[PDB]
């Protein structure tokens, strides 16, 4: 993706104050809350018929930590987010047959999960920046169409 | 269609919001404006600028459009038919739109009231705007 | 929602495929199976094959479930109920499957009925499939 | 993308077959006649308010015999319809700003326009094959997210 000097910077500025160890089972209880039939996919993790119960869910949280962690790779290669999500492009294009709609809403969820958490520091310009790279990222997801 | 429980949670919000409403409303346009620039080819002889007043007054018409949609939830198909035939018929804006515009009043909402966004809360004002979103379409089908 | 035109062109279809109703939804689901797998998973314990019964058998439920959407075109979200409680609710089916199934009906349609398919009742059978698809993810809002 | 020898064979085989004069104009036309939304990247066209006016309008057909042009190429390097849409993918992704759903419409609708001309020849194992390559191409159009 290509961001401005400001976006690039307001990125990472905002990223380094974020919990990785919460912010990503929030971001995908989120997502399998308030779009259930994303819950199809995680038939294992359990009883996901309340919120409380999807947030509170242990694999939901593990699992969540894993997909900030990508993010985490995306912020860290923004120019290169075609091979660094090139394995998981496969993983979930290739073997899973998620619709590529689903990472956009996943993504955007992430940034709704970023305006939860900073309050009125998410300003519209430093959303902006999120909405770009989180566009790139589920852009990578997608990217492998073997 | 929304739940009991749905329905005074939006509510809840709204009344949350109060006063805010018209604010509100301007930020996610500008929100809008910003992260999806495609949009504002919709409003051409808007100065889209940032404290513009023309868009502090379109967020007011929206905020007030979405307050008529709360006070219609069982009727909105009606309540908006007027709507639905101005942004489906004669502004002809593309569905996806919509999806964006509600998402940046989710965001808005969120960082305005961290506290009060809760997951439930989340969803019911998600299910509410796509109810809204859905009847604006409308005209399409 | 429908406009006059729309309702004659839809039925106009309806009355032209008559018979071939429930063979014209096997297909479409079949179509609909092998362009997008994804799809498959939501029938586990159906023979998904080629001149499987279980398909056949569905596809007939489909056809009858259109055919009841026609009759009921002011009236949908009504109508359909039940079915939209089933697919939203029970079933938590993937809105975009909605719009696979939809563009697989029109190629079935537009198969078998080269040339009636003209630009104006693609149009016409569009909508109507996408008011249909649109009750039936009602329940998601 | 990846299709089976069968597929790989059906797609040109069908292709060699297509109108090339006429195709790309009727896939525009329609789908400017049914996603109305879609007119407004047209506007220098002139008066789209009928399904006539759109078919009939020289430059819809004349346009709309590029965009078959494209997918010619796509049938022509399918294993690489990354660069060869590369170009392309820059001028609807990065200065266009066509949402890449409409990509996805556009697509499906060259689909349906194929099965109106062959009429039961487009069988659902051909129709599959299509969609795998139209799933593909508009992939690589969305591709380039600078
Ligand atoms: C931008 C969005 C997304 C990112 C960045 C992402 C990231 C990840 C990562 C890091 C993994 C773990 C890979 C590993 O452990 O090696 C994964 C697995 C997976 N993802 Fe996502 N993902 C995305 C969207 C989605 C969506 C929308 C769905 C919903 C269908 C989904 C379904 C899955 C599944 C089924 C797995 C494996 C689950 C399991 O281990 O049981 N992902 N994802
Ligand atoms: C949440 C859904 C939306 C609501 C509640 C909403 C509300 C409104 C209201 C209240 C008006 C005034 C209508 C009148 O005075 O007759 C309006 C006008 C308009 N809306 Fe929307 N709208 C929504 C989504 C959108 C979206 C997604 C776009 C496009 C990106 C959009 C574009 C327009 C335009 C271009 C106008 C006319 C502006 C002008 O030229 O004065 N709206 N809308
Ligand atoms: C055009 C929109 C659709 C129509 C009119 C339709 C119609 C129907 C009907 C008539 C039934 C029988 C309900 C009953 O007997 O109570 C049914 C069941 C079902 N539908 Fe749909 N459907 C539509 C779209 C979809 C889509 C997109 C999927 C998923 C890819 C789907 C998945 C199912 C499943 C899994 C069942 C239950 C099958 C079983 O286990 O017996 N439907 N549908
Ligand atoms: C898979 C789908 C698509 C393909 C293969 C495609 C192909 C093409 C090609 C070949 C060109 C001409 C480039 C040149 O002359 O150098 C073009 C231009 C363009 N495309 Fe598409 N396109 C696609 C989808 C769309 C969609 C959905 C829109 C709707 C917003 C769109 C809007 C445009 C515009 C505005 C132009 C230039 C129009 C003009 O010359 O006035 N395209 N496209
Ligand atoms: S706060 C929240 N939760 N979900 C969402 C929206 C965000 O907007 C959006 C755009 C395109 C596709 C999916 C989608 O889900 N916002
Ligand atoms: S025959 C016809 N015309 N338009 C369409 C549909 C095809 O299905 C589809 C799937 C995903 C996105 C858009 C879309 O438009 N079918
Ligand atoms: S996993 C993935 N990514 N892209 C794709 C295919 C299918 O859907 C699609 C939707 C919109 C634009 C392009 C594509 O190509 N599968
Ligand atoms: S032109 C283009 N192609 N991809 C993109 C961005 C924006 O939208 C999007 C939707 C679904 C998956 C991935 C993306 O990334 N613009
Ligand atoms: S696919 C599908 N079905 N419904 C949705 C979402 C996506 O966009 C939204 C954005 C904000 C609120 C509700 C929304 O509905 N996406
Ligand atoms: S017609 C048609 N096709 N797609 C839609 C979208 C419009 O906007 C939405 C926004 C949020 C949720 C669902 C939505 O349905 N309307
Ligand atoms: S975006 C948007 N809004 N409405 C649509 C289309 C896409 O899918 C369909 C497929 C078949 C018939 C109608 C359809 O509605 N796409
Ligand atoms: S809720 C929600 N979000 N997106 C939708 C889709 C469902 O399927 C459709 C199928 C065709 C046209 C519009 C449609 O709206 N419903």
């Amino acid at each position: 993706v290509h961001l401005t000097p400001e976006e690039k910077s307001a990125v990472t500025a905002l990223w380094g104050k974020v919990n990785v160890d919460e912010v990503g089972g929030e971001a995908l209880g989120r997502l399998l809350v308030v779009y259930p039939w994303t819950q199809r996919f995680f038939e294992s993790f359990g009883d996901l018929s309340t919120p409380d119960a999807v947030m509170g869910n242990p694999k939901v949280k593990a699992h969540g930590k894993k997909v900030l962690g990508a993010f985490s790779d995306g912020l860290a290669h923004l120019d290169n987010l075609k091979g660094t999500f090139a394995t998981l492009s496969e993983l979930h294009c290739d073997k899973l047959h998620v619709d590529p709609e689903n990472f956009r809403l996943l993504g955007n969820v992430l940034v709704c999960v970023l305006a939860h958490h900073f309050g009125k520091e998410f300003t519209p310009p430093v959303q902006a920046a999120y909405q770009k790279v989180v566009a790139g990222v589920a852009n990578a997801l997608a990217h492998k169409y073997h | 269609v929304l739940s009991p429980a749905d329905k005074t949670n939006v509510k809840a919000a709204w009344g949350k919001v109060g006063a805010h409403a018209g604010e509100y409303g301007a930020e996610a346009l500008e929100r809008m404006f910003l992260s999806f620039p495609t949009t504002k080819t919709y409003f051409p002889h808007f100065d889209l600028s940032h404290g513009s007043a023309q868009v502090k007054g379109h967020g007011k018409k929206v905020a007030d459009a979405l307050t008529n949609a709360v006070a219609h939830v069982d009727d909105m198909p009606n309540a908006l038919s007027a709507l639905s035939d101005l942004h489906a018929h004669k502004l002809r804006v593309d569905p996806v739109n919509f999806k964006l515009l509600s998402h940046c009043l989710l965001v808005t909402l969120a960082a305005h009231l961290p506290a009060e966004f809760t997951p439930a809360v989340h969803a019911s004002l998600d299910k509410f705007l796509a109810s809204v979103s859905t009847v604006l379409t409308s005209k399409y089908r």
